[PDB]
């Protein structure tokens, strides 16, 4: 079985090496397709750097909004992730209340 | 019988090759249009980024509030809510 | 049983050795293909690398924030996912 | 049982020493094939090393996108887990909130 | 009963001794062949080691990131596996 | 259109802010607190329906074993 299989596979291997150069072309095309998936990602990247490497402002705000959106879909998430005591300060009366809400101070952020 | 099935699989691969030709073209097109759909959503991002690099987080304060109402209704569904500490040596046991 | 099997193994192994010289050729070609596909992924990646290196860590973090939405989206299709702060002394104790 | 078995084993072992140098050759060809498989893996290795070891720009963004492909795969992941809290920095109202990701100012990262 | 068993063992030992001398020769050939399959693997490994030593740790970490996706793919075809921080005073527990 | 009077929507929210901000920076949490009490009644009915209400010490090397 493996003898006829091997010989037919060698002939099919010649024709399939021709088709493998064809595959190199097709896979350069898939190269472009995934290049571009993550290059829409990368357009986001290039501009987000140029607008945030100055100072991470939408990155400050998007840690905040990604914490908000992470919460937001933690809702549907059964995950036994948590938070803990004392930053969103709901020690609503506290110095830490003016060290989580006044933590918004730049330099502390 | 299995010879016909093997030939059918080979033909399926060839049809995937044709589909990948037309994915070549689709790839040209979303070159253009995915770069620039990025450009759109992402320039919402450009200006929010600059506005905040200058001052600091303005819109998810107000939208901690607004998106609290709306999507933190979509979080008033979130069964387990607690609220983290930091800046200290915080140490934890958590839900099973 | 090992005599005829050994003879057929030698014959099949000569057929497969010549077929496998041509399969090392096929493997060079298929590696052009696999290199260029994994590099669809990874050349998308290197252009992302250039974008984030020239522009800075903008979408380093912001796909660390947009795709951080994926954490809350996708963590608990299981039931025991969570985390533990650092710069601290956590008493980590995984759930049951 | 083992007497004739061992004698025939000696004779077939002459034959199989010939066929075992022949295995040197055949498994050398499958060696080049498996070399080439794990060497497409290795060309991923090269490519990514040259691309992202000078400075991990996309290896930063791939910490990211592959922690999120991991957590695009955490669906299969019954896995109980623990990231770190100052990773998702759900420390929204905190001093170390944007110590986590004002590290966008390179040097902290 | 041990009499006939041990005499049969003596004759079997003669045949197996000569057999196994030539099995050691055939095993010189087969050690080369097994070094050669392990060469498939290990020589992919030589070229990977050269590649990464020359080009840093790109895919040292990116099979720790890309193929770290495998970790999520696989860790949980059972229901009690996990991945958990350190750099702390982690006082690990593991579950029932 | 949203340029104009969303900047102005801010201006509203944000001078409610401005005056409270000068208010509390000069003195401190005055109506944040009085309405911590009034919103105790109201919003901490909204946040007493909050089931597992638990408090916590701090100001020390507080080491927490929080709920399973």
């Amino acid at each position: 079985r493996e003898y006829t299989a091997a010989v037919e596979a060698k002939q099919v291997a010649q024709q399939e090496a021709q088709r493998a150069q064809f595959l190199v072309e097709k896979a350069k095309q898939e190269q472009r397709q995934k290049i571009v998936q993550a290059e829409g990602e990368a357009e986001a990247a290039k501009m987000l750097g140029e607008a945030l490497s100055k100072n991470p402002g939408y990155i400050k705000l998007r840690k905040i909004r990604a914490a908000q959106n992470i919460s937001k879909t933690i809702a549907t998430s059964q995950n036994r992730i948590y938070l803990t005591a004392d930053n969103l300060v709901l020690n609503l009366q506290d110095e830490s209340f003016t060290r989580g809400s006044d933590s918004l101070i730049k330099g502390k952020k | 019988k299995e010879f016909t099935e093997a030939v059918e699989a080979k033909q399926v691969a060839q049809q995937e090759a044709e589909r990948a030709r037309f994915v070549v073209e689709k790839a040209e097109q979303q070159k253009k249009a995915a770069i620039i759909s990025a450009e759109g959503d992402s320039k919402a991002a450009e200006l929010i980024a600059n506005s905040l690099a200058t001052a600091g987080d303005g819109l998810i304060e107000l939208r901690k509030l607004e998106a609290a109402e709306d999507i933190a209704y979509q979080l008033s569904r979130s069964r387990n809510i607690t609220y983290l500490p930091a800046g200290q040596s915080v140490l934890l046991q958590l839900p099973q």
